């Protein structure tokens, strides 16, 4: 597939981690009983 | 037999049972259990008098009343008396505990040979027994003072009121003492304004000895004259001919110095103490007091005598010797005078065991321990010998120029070390010991800059302090006064300083047009001096009521009359260029008991051509810097605008996040306003904050005839919500439906079943009245099933009862988004839950 030659580790900076993540999530609800809907 | 005390805190009671035992019942009769008429529960002056339930006229029949959910605690006082052979009236030392004692004996009954009053002027095992072993007889002329200082706040209060309903705005207030507090409120307030700050330098100095010490100085006369720079320029042409001249230590002066302790706390002393080293302002203050004296650590907190007993004495001459030893002793005790009026049978505000260290007061908040170690300080600290200090002035002089340095070193610290200062002084210092006719070497040279102090702003203590001063007021009525004049709206306590409304202007202003005898501060004292006459029995209560009134009533059908006739002016428009929304017109500036505002001449216009359009202000707050120490409020006053036509500041109140209007000191008497498009920040409604879910803006809480609803500050936007019993809000009722058939339960209203995304809830038809609000049941839900929108349906659906048999409740489920059904045992949650999933409600632990 991507066909790497080696892997690398390191420290996660902030904006890193926040330019890796779609959103952010802010409350503690899973999921819908009444509809299995998150 | 049996003997039966009442007191009036419960705690009280506690602390009183730890010293009484098992011979004595001791019963808490929470707070005045009989009193005057409140509540609606010639024929005007009828109404009048039923109202007021005294009739001055009819010689002062008073028509006492006893109180809803006091009548549970009469009957069962009124058993234990029925029960007890001896009845003890075991109220505090002040009148207040002589009316209270009063009412309990005329409801009881039986008053000749049944009733023993008991003084006691601290809850300890010796004061205590000394207090049973003798008790007094009531004493009635203590009732009547209280009684007469009653009618007389009721019959101005109530008298004046509609009168100024009438002239000025509805929902004002008035009362004896208090009006006379707002006017001093309002005269210093006057005086600030009218303030107008000069400028002026100073310059300070940097010296070090030939023997190489160092010392700081500050300059103060030029050519023998004062030295007072007034500009800059001035001030740089000083530090330069001051830095060309030549320094010489020309004056070298000293002395010893000795400082006493402060007296031990009356009531207002603890007060101002209380505010200046610990914040506390009144209300905490008292309440404090008021628990520390019924937990029995110190005496009765209500005094103006600074006198102590030879107990007390002894007991701190004691400790010192132990403790201190015999050179803070002194050789005899430190006598303390109070005024020649005060109640020297009262004893000072002190503690009532020494060796109670404030760190041991368990069962006190923080706060209270805090108080009582002000107290315990004060108390040792008065009776130790002085402070010493020694003291050392210099003067040194160049050319036209003479500047001063004054220090103080401390070399016996007696009283200081129990009680030490808060921060070090400016003379707090140790000036080096340079010689008479000394030199110096001289370092460089700092000006300063000054503007003039206004007056300062009353704090609540410095009132209690001014009240104090003239005699307006007992050490009873300290803490009603600085409350009820927060409380009715004419004055605002503010970085912990004194404001006044415009209304309370406003008030005062007429106040002492039509009723000057009622406020000048000499009437006022010398009603509360015949007041103390009375209490002496020098005087009868009745007699003095019927000259009070026969001279109020003059003064009111005087000022009843026709502004023409010479009555109370009407609250005076002043105009201003502005378009009103709704026609356009100029707008002037009105005042409220709501606050101030911008009106249009039309609401002065018949119903054809009348405009009830409004716009309403924020002031802008004064935000005095902490940092800035003394200069903060000078600082304030030099923010403000200045009016054009008159010398008077000018306070600022915003109306549109473009615009800002500042109006004159002396508004409506003055007229000037200004209009900036400078604008700064104005504020809208209040209540509990909450966020509209259809814009995001701010949302509110607001009051009138379909409810206590919440609605959003967006003029484009009127989404409202709803309170309700069990959340802070409740969004609009998005299937609304009235039931008849469920009364409410704390009124006499019905529910109706509102719907938002807080869940589903009962309300009462006449909400902002009623207000009440619960979840329904199951049951009800049940009962009501055919009104019931398609929707709601399945929650009738939903299992009535728990496995336990206990009823149930729906909720919402915020993490899920759905109803569920939940029971309760003595109102909280049984653990169980139910849920509906899809046409099968199903059900478990929580
Ligand atoms: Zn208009
Ligand atoms: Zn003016
Ligand atoms: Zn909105």
């Amino acid at each position: 597939t991507e066909e790497f030659d080696a892997i690398k580790i390191a420290l996660a900076s902030p904006d890193m981690i926040r330019s890796w993540s779609f959103g952010e999530v802010k409350k503690p609800e899973t999921i819908n009983y009444r509809t299995f809907k998150p | 037999g049996k003997a039966l005390v009442i007191v009036e805190s419960p705690a009280k009671a506690k602390t009183i049972n730890k010293y009484l035992g098992s011979d004595y019942v001791v019963k808490s009769s929470v707070g005045h259990i009989r009193d005057l008429p409140t509540s609606g529960s010639k024929d005007e002056r009828g109404a009048l008098v039923n109202r007021m339930g005294v009739d001055p006229w009819h010689n002062w029949e008073a028509h006492y009343e006893v109180l809803p959910g006091k009548e549970k605690v009469v009957s069962e006082l009124k058993q234990l008396a029925e029960k007890a052979d001896h009845i003890y009236l075991a109220t505090d030392l002040d009148r207040e505990g002589e009316a209270i004692a009063w009412h309990l004996r005329e409801v009881i009954g039986g008053d000749d040979a049944r009733y023993s009053r008991v003084v006691f002027n601290e809850i300890t095992k010796n004061a205590i027994r000394q207090a049973f072993n003798k008790p007094g007889e009531l004493n009635i002329d203590r009732v009547n003072a209280q009684q007469a200082r009653r009618f007389m706040d009721r019959v101005v209060g109530y008298m004046v009121s509609p009168l100024l309903w009438k002239k000025i705005a509805r929902g004002l207030s008035a009362g004896r003492v208090q009006s006379v507090a707002v006017r001093l409120v309002v005269e210093r307030e006057r005086e600030i304004k009218a303030f107008v700050p000069e400028e002026f330098w100073e310059v300070d100095a940097s010296t070090t000895t030939p023997s190489g010490e160092a010392l700081a100085l500050q300059v103060t006369h030029q050519n023998d004259k004062p030295f007072r720079p007034v500009n800059k320029e001035q001030t740089q042409a000083a530090v330069s001919l001051l830095e060309k001249a030549r320094y010489s230590v020309l004056e070298r002066e000293d002395k010893p110095t000795t400082s006493k302790p402060g007296a031990p706390f009356i009531t207002s002393t603890l007060q101002q103490a209380a505010s200046t080293r610990l914040g506390f302002g009144v209300k905490k203050t008292m309440m404090m007091a008021q628990r520390l004296y019924e937990a029995g650590y110190i005496t009765y907190m209500r005094t103006d005598s600074t006198n102590l007993s030879q107990d007390a004495v002894n007991m701190v001459r004691g400790y010192i010797s132990d403790n201190f030893g015999k050179k803070y002793l002194p050789e005899s005790p430190n006598q303390y005078a109070s005024k020649e009026n005060s109640q020297e049978a009262h004893e000072a505000i002190r503690p009532s065991d020494v060796n109670v260290m404030a760190e041991s007061l368990k069962d006190m908040e923080a706060d209270a321990q805090k108080l009582y170690q002000l107290i315990w300080r004060q108390f040792v600290a008065c009776q130790m010998t002085p402070a010493k200090y020694d003291s050392t002035t210099l003067t040194v002089g160049a050319g036209d120029f003479r500047l001063k340095a004054r220090g103080r070193i401390l070399r016996f610290d007696g009283w200081t070390k129990v009680m030490p200062a808060l921060r070090k002084g400016d003379e707090d210092r140790i000036l080096p010991a340079v010689n008479k006719g000394d030199a110096l070497t001289l370092v460089e040279l700092t000006p300063a800059q000054h503007f003039t102090k206004p007056p300062a702003r009353f704090s609540e203590a410095s009132l209690v302090k001014e009240l104090e001063k003239r005699g307006i007021g007992r050490p009873s009525t300290y803490a009603s006064i600085i409350s009820t004049i927060q409380d009715r709206g004419y004055v605002r306590v503010e970085n912990r300083r004194f404001y006044a409304e415009k209304m309370g202007e406003i008030v005062t202003d007429r106040l002492e047009e039509n009723f000057r005898e009622l406020m000048n501060y000499d009437f006022t004292a010398q009603m509360e001096n015949s007041l103390d006459q009375v209490a002496n029995h020098e005087a009868e209560w009745k007699a003095v009521l019927d000259h009070f009134f026969s001279d109020f009533t003059q003064q009111l059908d005087k000022a009843e009359k026709d502004p023409e006739e010479g009555g109370m002016r009407p609250n005076q428009m002043v105009l201003t260029s502005i378009d009103c929304p709704t026609c356009g017109r100029k707008m002037g500036i009105r005042t409220a008991s709501t606050g101030v505002f911008l009106g249009c001449s039309g609401y002065a216009l018949p119903p054809k051509e009348r405009c009830k359009t409004t716009i309403n202000l924020v002031p802008e707050n004064e935000v005095l810097n902490v940092l800035e120490g003394e200069d903060a409020e000078t600082n304030a006053l030099r923010a403000k605008r200045r009016c054009p036509k008159c010398g008077t500041a000018m306070d600022s109140y915003l109306i549109d996040p473009k615009r800002k209007l500042h109006v004159c000191g002396n508004n409506p008497t003055c007229d000037g306003y200004e209009i900036e498009e400078g604008e700064f920040r104005i504020k809208g409604y209040d209540g509990p904050i909450v966020e509209c879910e259809k814009c995001g803006s701010e949302m509110h809480l607001k009051m009138g005839r379909f409810g206590k609803y919440m609605a959003c500050t967006n003029e484009e936007c009127k989404n409202t919500r709803k309170i309700l019993r069990n959340g802070e809000v409740a969004p609009p009722k998005e299937d609304p439906v009235p039931l008849p058939e469920l009364p409410c339960e704390k009124s006499d209203a019905y529910f109706v079943l509102r719907d938002g995304a807080a869940g589903v809830f009962l309300a009462a038809n006449t909400f902002p009245k009623s207000r009440e609000t619960r979840a329904p049941l199951v049951e009800e839900l049940y009962r009501f099933r055919d009104r019931l929108p398609e929707k709601l349906r399945y929650l009738a659906d939903a299992p009535q009862q728990d496995p336990e048999g206990n009823k149930t409740m729906v909720r919402f489920s915020r993490k899920t988004k759905q109803q569920y059904v939940s029971s309760e045992k003595d109102g909280k949650a049984t653990g169980w839950s139910a849920f509906y999933v899809d046409g099968k409600w199903v059900e478990g632990k929580k």
